[PDB]
């Protein structure tokens, strides 16, 4: 369930 | 937008987990704002879920001077408690945002990497985190930067 590493946009 | 940021750059770092975050914010308020400004440090506890997030602290300042200012806004470190043990070891990030009359018109946002630092524990993780032999290093070098158009009258 890792696939949002886009949390920083 | 009447709210520039020039600069934030990033203190103590790389730091143990239970450090407090410290940035050093620079911006700029072109015109006199009437209204509160408010920053917040928001660290991301999963990227599985937003439910993990974490507000480390918040600072708010209103009416806004016109000029150039500048302050260090530090954080506690999260509550490890409240972090699953699957996003402890790695990357994950922290945000800083900043809203006028509540509308969020910039976030800063940066990977954060959290590994151990003696080879015992690189070789032979616990099953459990240990939270205190945690190593946090803010990728500092490239922050993601987005601006959303707000309303400033």
């Amino acid at each position: 369930e890792k696939x949002x590493x886009q949390r920083i946009a | 937008a009447k709210v520039q940021v020039n600069n934030v750059v990033v203190l103590d770092n790389p730091s143990p987990f239970y450090n407090p975050f410290q940035f050093e914010i620079t911006f700029e308020c072109i015109e006199d704002l009437s209204e509160d400004l408010e920053w917040k440090i928001i660290y991301v506890g999963s990227a599985e879920s937003e439910e993990y997030d974490q507000v480390l602290d918040s600072v708010l300042v209103g009416p806004v001077p016109a000029g150039r200012h500048m302050f260090v806004f530090q954080a506690d470190a999260p509550n490890p408690g409240l972090i699953p043990d699957a996003d402890a070891v790695g990357v994950t990030v922290v945000l800083i945002t900043c809203t006028y009359r509540g509308q969020e018109f910039i976030r800063v946002g940066y990977y954060v990497n959290n590994e151990y630092t003696e080879t015992e524990l690189r070789e032979n993780p616990p099953v459990k985190p240990d939270f205190s032999k945690l190593q946090r290093n803010i990728l500092a070098s490239n922050p993601r930067v987005t601006r959303f158009h707000i309303n400033w009258e």
